[PDB]
């Protein structure tokens, strides 16, 4: 009777990140005000949180429900690509924004000039992009197949992702690895240019910053860090992880998109539009 | 017919190429609306910031009108020649009660002749200039509905230059400009706009503050009430003066401040006509604009 | 002086009873009522925007 | 001395409370209400690049034009959507816009004391730079080819001669900066507002004023002719616009919202002048019924606030402006 109380709530997460990502894809293209140079990147964000808790959470949830894959053997490899693409599209973008919001406040009186609409697509789809080669890529050329449970891969009934010490170190890197060193870095020099204008501002006259700028990377590292923690590390020792525990992270790292938009969310602009929407 | 129709759209597309080379202009370029009163003195810092005879006929016609002015307020052959040339070339102390040009004094008694006393223009004269960063276009307004206050909107900053020593000239004209920045700061259409005021002839404000003839206490009570702030200040100045400098600082800050928090900000510069730097003043102030914009926008200050 | 002046030339205004004034608008939004897309919105074949 | 004026401004006064009998509404409670009307946005207009500020219709209904503080004002196209010609401004900031009757020419405001009078017919250069008025030049018409009327922040509004470049006539005698004017159809006379909340019409031959109207209380800063010519509405920074009859001599009937508290930018009335379309800072057009005195539909399609509102001359189609240089056409 357990498994029935289990998928009451997986049920429930794959409806959340549904309607979530919808609303924020939306408001931007339904409204032309809210559309702007940084909202246009949200969009590749909503996109990639909607094709995510559409097209990889629901399979994902039948896979451990069932217990088995009743579909196909490369429809599962489909899936897998799918399954990676969505998050290396979703860390990325966050990443993007990172240096969308560096260069507004730590290099001013050039967003202007360095931003255009014709520019905002091109690092778009640079990043959507940058996931073919590390989505299309692997299943091309089966890379991606590990030789513990060779005949997972072999076998249609179950397949579980085994895969070689190359592409588990390198997928991690460019995935979450590198953007989280850019994240990090630039949101530094956000906090000290904060830090400097509210000093200015007690020098003629007589933090909360800190709590805005905690709920973006703290979402982001809280969300996907135990789980590509565990991504690197159970290729290089193999005993150390246990089955059970990589799947429970990494539906820990799904509900990030799943929680992607209320963190990119409360502008007047954005309550507008709930309130027009409903 | 249909040729027509496909011609109209090559004409729609030049106008969009043309539009469209002209939005990075626009975008880069800035808009800043100079506001001063007569006797501000607004012009010294425009061309500080950025002919001679010309300058001197409407100067020397400028000083026929204070002394036409002083005999009405208050060798009559050669007062009425003047009044109706070099026979026509051939007070002071009441000058702040009567209304006269501020370089008059200077050209009375008597080459920086025309950064001391500049030809004014009705019309409205736009500024433009470039300080390494993107392009700085300055337009002033050149009445008392002020109507043409609510048409500016885009303008990142508002310069409203205040004639500090000008608090002895009783029609007091300080309070008069103070109650102006009043209503532009609780203006409904302000919302978004700073201001960048400066606080012109600080040299003069400590002639005026050195010579006990006039007391700042006269005018306004609480100046004896008020003490100067523990912040720094620089000197080189005396702290009697020093203290009455801040008070009239504290006057414009009080209103400013507690009015709006929040995309409203004033950013007090003392400033001498001898001074140059108010250009690079504006531009660090400038791009403290944008920041605290930038700050406010995503809720992350 | 001029206002004076002015306003000398608004006392010998001819007037008209307000319900004259009335009668005559009311009948000239009657008249025209049926040659007006805004009241009828014009068919979509007829309307030349849609 | 003042005294005597005074007591004729009492007197004019008792003249009209005297001149009136019924009121506007007791005549209109039997006419059968308009009742909701869905408008709808055929067409949105934009590639634009700051806040417009005036847009007038041409004469055939087919073309427009849109003066922005951007400094470009560019005639559109209603039907095919796409632009014709942008004209660029010598003043960076315009306050008004005209289109002749003949459409031959395109008269552009500014707030420097300049009305130039552009020539559409192919490559656009002025006709000539009317000038000589102290304040800001705040409206533009045109009567014909010949005569461009123009209003003026200092409180004078007078009359262009294009060929003679100089002001055939000077209308004088007024209190506020004036705001906004209106052209009757027979062009016999027109009127002016000011922000001294009165409102007058003058004679372009005599050049005096014939009747003073100062209903309101606040700043006025639109206005428009009935189609009858017999009558005009005037928009208000305070919440009520009001309805004058020129026969009547006062104030009919008045359309204000108790809900309603923002300022009003345009007006304008449809060609059967049933539906009078009034825009408001409250990023709303409100259209209100003229006799009944009652909304009858609510139009909240802006995002800025609506700066401009006319109406073609066929009646097909309304175009308001806005501060997010989107010119949204309802038909
Ligand atoms: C089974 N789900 C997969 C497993 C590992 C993995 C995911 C996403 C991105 C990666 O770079 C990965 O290595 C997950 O979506």
């Amino acid at each position: 009777v357990w498994v029935v109380g289990m998928g009451i709530v997986m049920s429930l997460i794959v409806l959340a990140i549904v309607f979530g990502n919808v609303l924020v894809i939306t408001a931007i293209a339904k409204f032309e005000r809210l559309q702007t140079v940084t909202n246009y990147f949200i969009t590749s964000l909503a996109c990639a949180d909607l094709v995510m808790g559409l097209a990889v959470v629901p399979f994902g949830a039948a896979h451990i429900l069932t217990k088995t894959w009743t579909f196909g053997n490369f429809w599962c490899e489909f899936w897998t690509s799918i399954d990676v693409l969505c998050v290396t599209a979703s860390i990325e973008t966050l990443c993007v924004i990172a240096v969308d919001r560096y260069f507004a406040i730590t290099s001013p009186f050039k967003y202007q000039s360095l931003l255009t609409k014709n520019k905002a697509r091109v690092i778009i789809l640079m990043v959507w992009i940058v996931s073919g080669l590390t989505s299309f890529l692997p299943i091309q050329m089966h890379w991606y197949r590990a030789q513990e449970a060779i005949n997972c891969y072999a076998e249609e009934t179950c397949c579980d992702f085994f895969t070689n010490q190359a592409y588990a170190i390198a997928s991690s890197i460019v995935s979450f690895y590198v953007p989280l060193v850019i994240m990090v870095f630039v949101y530094s020099r956000v906090f000290q240019e904060a830090k400097r204008q509210l000093q200015k501002i007690d020098k003629s006259e007589g933090h909360k910053a800190l709590k805005t700028l905690g709920i973006i990377m703290g979402t982001f590292t809280l969300c996907w860090l135990p789980f590509f923690i565990v991504n690197i590390v159970h290729v290089i020792q193999d005993n150390l992880i246990r089955k059970e525990v990589y799947i429970l992270l990494n539906w820990i790292g799904y509900v990030n998109s799943g929680f992607n938009p209320l963190i990119y969310c409360r502008s007047p602009d954005f309550r507008i539009a709930f309130q027009e929407l409903l | 017919q249909r040729n027509e129709e496909k011609a109209q759209r090559e004409a729609n597309k030049k106008i969009e190429k043309q539009l469209q080379k002209d939005k990075q202009v626009y975008r880069a370029t800035h808009r800043l609306l100079l506001l001063g009163a007569g006797e501000s003195g607004k012009s010294t810092i425009v061309k500080q910031m950025r002919k001679v005879q010309d300058i001197k006929n409407n100067l020397k016609e400028a000083i026929e009108t204070i002394v036409a002015a002083m005999s009405n307020l208050v060798n009559q052959f050669r007062v009425d020649y003047i009044l109706s040339p070099p026979e026509f070339y051939e007070c002071y102390e009441r000058s702040n009660e009567y209304q006269l040009i501020d370089c008059a004094q200077y050209f009375l008694d008597k080459d920086q002749d025309l950064l001391r006393c500049r030809v004014l223009t009705s019309g409205i004269f736009e500024t433009k200039f470039q300080v390494d960063k993107v392009n700085f276009h300055m337009f002033d307004v050149g009445d008392e509905r002020r109507k043409w206050i609510q048409c500016f909107n885009d303008v990142t900053a508002i310069i409203f230059v205040v004639a500090s020593s000008s608090y002895n000239m009783v029609i007091n004209r300080l309070q008069e400009a103070l109650n102006l920045f009043k209503s532009i700061w609780n203006n409904r259409w302000l919302r978004t706009i700073s201001v960048i005021l400066f606080l012109n002839k600080q040299d003069l404000l400590a002639e005026k503050v050195l010579a006990g003839k006039s007391k700042i206490e006269d005018y306004f009570p609480e100046f004896a009430r008020y003490t100067t702030p523990e912040d720094a200040t620089p000197e080189p100045e005396d702290p009697r003066v020093t203290r009455a400098k801040y008070f009239i600082r504290d006057e414009f800050l009080r209103i400013s401040t507690a009015s709006g928090d929040g995309r409203h900000y004033c950013y007090p510069h003392f400033t001498c006509a001898v001074d140059t730097e108010n250009i690079r003043r504006v531009f660090n102030d400038c791009r403290d604009i944008i920041q605290r914009m930038h700050l406010r926008q995503y809720e992350l200050l | 002086r001029k206002l004076v002046e002015q306003l000398k030339m608004e006392a010998n205004i001819d007037r008209i009873k307000v319900s004259k004034a009335a009668a005559d608008l009311m009948a000239y939004c009657e008249a025209h009522a049926k040659e007006d897309p805004l009241l009828t919105p014009v068919p979509a074949s007829e309307n030349p925007f849609r | 001395l003042r005294q005597e004026a005074e007591q004729l401004k009492n007197q004019i006064r008792d003249a009209r409370k005297a001149c009136a009998d019924a009121t506007l509404s007791q005549i209109t409670n039997n006419i059968d209400p308009v009742g909701r009307i869905q408008m709808r946005t055929r067409r949105t207009l934009r590639g634009h690049l700051a806040k417009i500020y005036a847009m007038h219709w041409g004469t055939d209904s087919r073309l427009l034009v849109s003066a922005s503080q951007d400094g470009k004002l560019i005639i559109w196209d209603s039907y095919t959507t796409n632009k014709v010609h942008a004209i660029p401004l010598r003043s960076s900031w315009v306050m008004t816009c005209a289109y002749a009757p003949s459409g031959n020419y395109v008269a552009c405001g500014g707030l420097d004391n300049i009305c130039s009078i552009y020539n559409l017919k192919g490559n656009v250069r002025v006709s000539r730079e009317l000038a000589g008025h102290t304040g800001y030049l705040s409206c533009c018409r045109f009567l014909d080819d010949n005569q461009i009327v123009t209003s003026s922040g200092d409180t004078t509004c007078a009359l262009w001669d294009i060929e003679t470049g100089q002001q055939t006539t000077t209308f004088t005698g007024h209190t506020g900066d004036v705001m906004s004017l209106s052209l009757a159809p027979d062009t016999r006379l027109f009127v002016s507002g000011a922000c001294d909340a009165s409102a007058k019409l003058w004679d372009v031959r005599e050049g005096m004023c014939r009747q003073t109207f100062t209903g309101h209380e606040s700043d006025i800063n639109a206005i428009c002719f009935f189609p009858n010519g017999n009558a005009f509405a005037t928009g208000s920074d305070d919440a009520t616009c009001r309805l004058f009859d020129l026969r009547a001599d006062q104030e009919l009937m008045t359309y204000s919202h108790d809900n309603i508290i923002c300022g009003i930018t345009s007006v304008s009335f449809s060609k059967s002048g049933r539906l009078l379309l009034a825009g408001y800072d409250d990023f709303n057009c409100n259209v209100w019924d003229a006799l009944k005195a009652d909304r009858a539909g609510v139009l909240a399609g802006h995002d800025n606030r609506v700066s401009c509102l006319g109406v073609t001359d066929d009646g097909m189609a309304v175009a308001t402006g806005s501060w997010d240089s989107f010119l949204k056409i309802w038909n």
